[PDB]
């Protein structure tokens, strides 16, 4: 009956930038807690054991202390490749508890959105339906606002969006959107546009197509 | 090299049973605890359990009552995971670990299994159709393929059978209101490149034995 | 009244496993929650029982057993087994109830020369029945030739050191064990949990 938590929830840093996270037990537990990494798509990976032993091939920024209740870890220099939750873990003779996680996202400068605009498929609409998609590609920070206007109509509850894990090379997102429409539907337009706006887009940025090239 | 390999992907109806597997190599089996480990849709780690694959000697964590049943078979190098009956709340991504050898006091993780992905639903096996994202036709241009209404997860779409990986962007799915998957991959590539190079999605849907090439082609 | 465990998990000095100790354990409380809390036991391991429920229980004849041997031998203190610490030195029968705990314990039971204190049997003309206790040193004949209680050659005494150097690999460095009995009865039980 251990109870491990983790603080924060989720933290935000520049690359170099020193990271500290905090673990703590409901009881005393030595120095036996561990480290794990965990990448988006990925199994965990052990980092630190027995609080302060850096596994072998762990680069060295990463460490970890304390011991009794409280525990920390601590990146000394933040690098891209770093964006993952972090979990710490108690152990005893019979078995394991992991905390909670503590999500770490990079800070980076703001990188406005390049925008693309696809129309359906010819081998779709033959099937009936209609996928218009729009890419925001490679910007910072993750929010960003995607309007459908066809024919100036400002579409509503028709389209749903995606959005990548950040980067573990520049930090950026990208995101897809997607607007459903039925074929008898597409036909009655003939303007499709998605119009972009991110902290880095000064106006607003559209990208456009009119069905049938 | 120690590894540890996990079955592949399932999709069950509640009710049925179901076994999963984990084969160790590289290593001397029977000398070391397999963990085996729960993670939730969007939840964080959980430890479910422990077995000693010499004597099959096992410990629970106190939350898992009697619901999944850890086992292993010393002879193929081999520990399991099963249901004799999956629930809804058994869907789920599922990691097997070495844990420590047996002389060892130090409980630690360090060799995983790639993770087992787990679906229960009552919803059919449905494969992918696949679309092309076609190009403008900047200095850059975007293709892709749209892979839609399909079910179970997962899906994975490779480029150019996995020699191009520059600028690609593979979009976490989602679930569409008819209850089906679908999900967007997307390059960057030189406009110039688009007359007379080719650029081929490879997507594959293990559950329903759907793989599909699709040339993406700028649109006539 | 609060069991001994302590002393016989922290006694200063261990039994050779040929000469295995046993403690009788009576009327008191036991709080076995002190042993699975710590992560210092290599092996943990309960029969009949599991280890998070021995608070729960009340036992009648408890008895804690306790010895030295090899780090790669603790698998053979367990039902079932074979091996010469459960052929010759220490044996549990295949119903055994209760629980076995080893730990490491090179740092009290190796020597820079060499700890050649601890022994075990080597040569016995029969395996052990469960709980049964050898002390005997008769010359073994492990050859044609008769031995007539005379030690030579292929007549053997029939108990060997082991050999505990810190170096040693990990395998081979010396543990401590303490294998404790169980009797769950419809009977009176002196040993319960909190």
């Amino acid at each position: 009956d251990i109870v491990m938590t983790q603080s924060p929830s989720s933290l935000s840093a520049s690359v170099g930038d020193r990271v500290t996270i905090t673990c703590q037990a409901s009881q005393d537990i030595s120095n036996y807690l561990n480290w794990y990494q965990q990448k988006s798509g990925k199994a965990p990976k052990l980092l630190i054991y027995d609080a302060s032993n850096l596994e072998t091939g762990v680069p060295s920024r990463f460490s970890g202390s304390g011991s009794g209740t409280d525990f920390t870890f601590t990146i000394s220099s933040l690098q891209p490749e770093d964006i993952a939750t972090y979990y710490c873990q108690q152990y005893d003779s019979l078995g394991f508890t992991f905390g909670p996680g503590t999500k770490v996202e990079i800070r980076r400068t703001v990188a406005a959105p390049s925008v693309f605009i696809f129309p359906p498929s010819d081998e779709q609409l033959k099937s009936g339906t209609a996928s218009v998609v729009c890419l925001l590609n490679n910007f910072y920070p993750r929010e960003a606002k995607v309007q459908w206007k066809v024919d100036n109509a400002l579409q509503s509850g028709n389209s749903q969006e995606s959005v990548t894990e950040q980067d573990s090379k520049d930090s950026t997102y990208s995101l897809s959107s997607t607007l459903t429409l039925s074929k008898a539907d597409y036909e009655k337009h003939k303007v499709y546009a998605c119009e972009v706006t991110h902290q880095g887009l000064s106006s607003p940025v559209t990208k456009s197509f009119n069905r049938g090239e | 090299q120690v590894q540890l390999v996990q079955s592949g992907a399932e999709v069950k109806k509640p009710g049925e049973s179901l076994r999963i597997s984990c084969k160790g190599s590289g290593y001397s089996f029977t000398n070391y605890w397999i963990s085996w480990v729960r993670q939730m849709p969007g939840k964080g780690l959980e430890w479910m359990g422990r077995i000693d694959p010499s004597d099959s000697y096992i410990n629970y964590s106190p939350s898992f009552q009697g619901h999944a049943t850890i086992s292993a078979d010393k002879s193929i190098s081999t520990a399991y995971l099963q249901w004799g009956s999956l629930k809804a709340s058994d869907t789920a991504m599922y990691y097997c670990a070495r844990g420590r050898n047996y002389l060892d006091s130090r409980g630690r993780f360090d060799y995983w299994g790639q993770g087992t992905l787990v679906t229960v639903s009552s919803a059919s096996t449905k494969g992918p159709s696949v679309f092309p994202l076609a190009p403008s036709s900047g200095g850059t241009a975007a293709l892709g393929c749209l892979v839609k209404d399909y079910f179970p997860e997962p899906v994975t779409v490779s480029w150019n059978s996995g020699a191009l990986t520059s600028g690609v962007h593979t979009f976490p799915a989602v679930l569409q209101s008819s209850g089906l998957y679908s999900l967007s991959s997307v390059v960057t590539v030189p406009s110039s490149s688009l007359g007379t190079q080719t650029y081929i999605c490879n997507v594959n849907h293990k559950p329903s034995n759907t793989k599909v090439d699709k040339k993406v082609e700028p649109k006539s | 009244n609060l069991c001994p465990f302590g002393e016989v998990f922290n006694a200063t000095r261990f039994a050779s496993v040929y000469a295995w100790n046993r403690k009788r354990i009576s009327n008191c409380v036991a709080d076995y929650s002190v042993l699975y809390n710590s992560a210092s036991f290599s092996t943990f391991k309960c029969y009949g029982v599991s280890p998070t429920k021995l608070n729960d229980l009340c036992f009648t004849n408890v008895y804690a057993d306790s010895f030295v041997i090899r780090g790669d031998e603790v698998r053979q203190i367990a039902p079932g087994q074979t091996g010469k610490i459960a052929d010759y030195n220490y044996k549990l029968p295949d119903d055994f109830t209760g629980c076995v705990i080893a730990w490491n314990s090179n740092n009290l039971d190796s020597k820079v020369g060499g700890n050649y204190n601890y022994l075990y049997r080597l040569f016995r003309k029969s395996n052990l029945k469960p709980f049964e206790r050898d002390i005997s040193t008769e010359i073994y004949q492990a050859g044609s030739t008769p031995c007539n209680g005379v030690e030579g050659f292929n007549c053997y005494f029939p108990l060997q050191s082991y050999g505990f150097q810190p170096t040693n690999g990990v395998g081979y460095q010396p543990y401590r064990v303490v294998v404790l009995s169980f009797e769950l009865l419809h009977a009176p039980a002196t040993v319960c949990g909190p």
